[PDB]
């Protein structure tokens, strides 16, 4: 089972994007999810974090603009990125605690980042 | 109308997924209470001239008759809310339509039932029948690690302490009973039973009509008991005794079926999909039976007459609003819209005393009425005791 990312790409400042975090095969539950990003020449930064109960929190640099959420029906964690700034450019990673079955212990998963480029 | 009810499923399944086989007594005692209370309405309808709604009106003045109508009408809306949520969830699992949009579609599902209308009124239910049976077959198959007596040790063999102590078990207990003893069925059954073949005015051999009607009322009520036990077993088997403590909603059941090891992946995906279609199917049947019941209540208490399609629209419009408001507040949280689902059945609990007491008074006056009102009075007092206890302990 591998964590797969999509929804990234190229967009103009002021535009919006929506990242998708799903697993390779059928999962019972994504109990927790984190959205990391890493701008060119900078450190890996935690951006969004959603919890089991549904509560979420965002970085001060992204709060009010970004929105992490869980699609329980498809076990997919989305990151709605609105009003994008040029400094939001970088590689976005998805960390999530996948639960293969109901009574299986929650394992930690990472994924190959996706490229997000906010131009001009 | 008892096993194709999303209110029954969500209460029984979360009653087992959270508290094991404890609430199996509550299923039994309420199913038994339902059998007895429905038989009183059957007698009330066939013996006396007309149904419960007008009977209640004949004893009350218009002000308190409207208050009774309000409580009754709200119970009808509460059931409709259960269907709205049930259909919205179904549309989310099958088509990926968000709950906030799905609830909006439920206004015009009324229009969708006319699309089903011209394709055979018998043709479609045969598909639904096989659908329900197949889904129920999965549920039966999805019962492993089953201790043949750990069920019994709490089934009927009441552990009457936690059921009433902590709010958690008590809350679901009220929802289970309110879903099995639906207040709108009392007003409905007290009029539809007067359509059977018997002499209206003079002949008392309409006790034969009561005979058939009571037997039929105990048949389908027994099946509802079996399914509710089968569903509580399902929730307990899958989600109870877990480290993560899953509440065991429709979404949990969906992924439990979809990720069941022995059931495979592609095969398990079919089972989960069939369940979702069955969840959708559970809706459109419930709205038709609920609409006829609304006519009786309104014409009984208010003596007001409007076409069914209109009241079907008004009732649905009023049912979607709290669903949408709930979805807006908690940002479309699926676990939260399921709490509204459970709460809709707990409200049916609150509305019950306002329907059981008039049923009692009529059953103790005019001929052909029951010998022991004892078994029926202890039900109401113990009922109002609990719904107020919960109504106060929370507040
Ligand atoms: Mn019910």
């Amino acid at each position: 089972v591998q964590l797969q990312e999509s929804g990234g790409g190229l967009v103009q400042a002021g535009g919006s994007l929506r990242l998708s975090c799903a697993a390779s095969r059928s999962i019972f539950s994504i109990d927790t999810a984190n959205w990391y990003r890493q701008p060119p020449g900078m450190q890996r930064e935690l951006v969004a974090t959603i919890t089991r109960d549904g509560n979420a929190n965002y970085a001060d640099s992204v709060k009010g603009r970004f929105t992490i959420s869980r699609d329980r029906a498809r076990n997919t964690v989305y990151l709605q990125m609105n009003s994008l700034k040029p400094e939001d450019t970088g590689v976005y990673y998805c960390n999530a605690a996948i639960r293969t079955t109901v009574r299986t212990s929650a394992q930690e998963y990472w994924g190959q980042g996706t490229q997000v480029t906010v131009s001009s | 109308v008892g096993y194709m009810d999303p209110g029954n499923w969500i209460t029984s399944m979360q009653g087992g997924a959270q508290y094991g086989y404890t609430l199996l007594f509550v299923i039994l005692i309420s199913s038994l209470a339902a059998m007895l209370l429905q038989s009183m309405t059957v007698r009330l309808g066939i013996a006396t001239g007309k149904d419960l709604a007008q009977m209640t009106r004949h004893f009350l003045s218009k002000p308190v008759a409207i208050i009774f109508w309000i409580i009754a009408e709200l119970a009808i809306i509460a059931t409709d809310i259960a269907e709205v949520i049930g259909s919205a969830i179904a549309l989310d699992l099958i088509f990926g339509i968000p709950l906030i949009v799905g609830a909006l579609i439920t206004v015009f599902d009324v229009f969708l039932l006319l699309f089903i209308m011209r394709f055979g009124f018998r043709k479609i239910e045969a598909i639904v029948g096989t659908l329900i049976f197949t889904v129920l077959a999965i549920f039966v198959f999805e019962v492993f690690i089953s201790s043949p007596q750990l069920t019994d040790i709490l089934n009927g063999f009441v552990p009457h302490k936690e059921i009433v102590t902590n709010q958690g078990i008590l809350y679901i207990a009220l929802g289970i009973i309110g879903a099995t003893i639906m207040p709108h069925n009392l007003y409905l059954h007290s009029s539809i039973v007067q359509s059977r073949k018997y002499d209206r005015h003079d002949n008392e051999e309409k006790a034969q009509a009561i005979k058939y009607a009571t037997i039929d009322s105990n048949l389908q009520l027994s099946i509802a008991f079996v399914v509710n036990c089968l569903l509580l077993t399902l929730g307990a088997a899958l989600f109870f005794g877990t480290k993560t403590n899953d509440l065991g909603g429709f979404y949990d059941l969906y992924h439990a079926l979809k990720t069941e090891p022995v059931l495979g992946a592609t095969l398990g995906g079919v089972m989960s999909t069939l369940f979702a279609v069955a969840l959708l199917a559970s809706g459109q049947n419930s709205t038709i039976t609920g609409t006829l019941a609304g006519q009786i209540v309104m014409e009984g208490f208010l003596r007001l007459s409007i076409p069914n399609w209109l009241r079907r629209l008004i009732t649905r419009s009023l049912a979607v609003i709290p669903v949408i408001i709930c979805l807006i507040i908690f940002k479309g949280n699926s676990e939260k819209i399921e709490q509204l689902l459970v709460f809709s059945q707990v409200f049916l609990s609150i509305a019950l005393p306002f329907s059981l007491i008039p049923l009692q008074l009529a059953t103790s006056n005019k001929k052909l009425m029951g010998p022991f009102i004892n078994k029926t009075w202890v039900n109401i007092i113990s009922w109002t005791l609990i719904v107020i206890l919960s109504g106060l302990n929370v507040y």
